[PDB]
């Protein structure tokens, strides 16, 4: 799966 | 300490299970338990198996009938693409007329997305500070912040075109905003050509990151 989230890592 | 209800949770009813892999399956409330703090719901699967859950993971076989909220824990289709589940997460916008009467969900993994009335289905029995069972650690604490912190929602303004650095997995990339959706814009990351969509109040977006690193 391709989420990047929120917020930066 | 066996019971054939529990208020709402009558012993036979339709219901949603969380598996171990994370997604939530269909099947029949077979018991309910008292095992030391709390009750336990043994859920027969329709498809395969059997598990005994807490109240927080399992959910109603039903889409809500304004009864949901912002902070509600629900489960929804999560659909990326032609692949689709049901995965827990956080309403985090009720329908209205910016968002053409859909609900915006966060899900427990930090995925965005608008569902439907139809494609959303409440936890039976959610913790009172609602975040407090998402496992990963980054989206328990941005959900407590933006639940606490609602309806004050700082975003950023952003056109169809516009180029703006967007981060991911620590990398500030070249990107382009492709497209706006209420409080989501479709981001195409420029290097490698995939898109997704973003909140316009994510740090994750150069110009909200760089307001509040100088706030």
């Amino acid at each position: 799966k391709s989420t990047g989230g929120k917020a930066p890592r | 300490g066996e019971l054939s209800k529990d208020g709402d949770l009558i012993v036979s009813m339709r219901i949603l299970g969380k598996k171990r892999t994370k997604t939530w399956h269909k099947g029949t409330l077979i018991a309910i338990q008292t095992v030391g703090p709390g009750k336990k719901y043994k859920v027969k699967f329709d498809n395969k198996g059997k598990s005994l859950l807490s109240g927080n993971h399992i959910a109603y076989d039903y889409h809500p009938p304004d009864k949901l909220y912002v902070g509600s824990r629900v489960v929804a289709k999560y659909k990326d693409g032609n692949q689709v589940w049901l995965y827990a997460g956080i309403v985090a916008e009720t329908p209205n007329v910016k968002n053409k009467l859909r609900f915006l969900i966060f899900f427990d993994d930090g995925y965005a997305s608008y569902v439907t009335q139809s494609e959303l289905y409440p936890i039976c029995r959610p913790l009172k500070k609602t975040w407090e069972d998402i496992e990963d650690i980054s989206c328990r604490d941005f959900i407590e912040e933006y639940v606490t912190a609602y309806p004050n929602r700082p975003m950023v303004l952003l056109k169809s075109g516009q180029l703006i650095k967007t981060e991911a997995e620590g990398t500030w990339w070249k990107s382009r905003v492709e497209e706006v959706d209420g409080s989501l814009v479709r981001i195409l990351f420029l290097d490698d050509k995939r898109c997704e969509w973003i909140y316009r109040g994510s740090t994750r977006l150069e110009p909200m990151f760089s307001m509040k690193t100088s706030s």
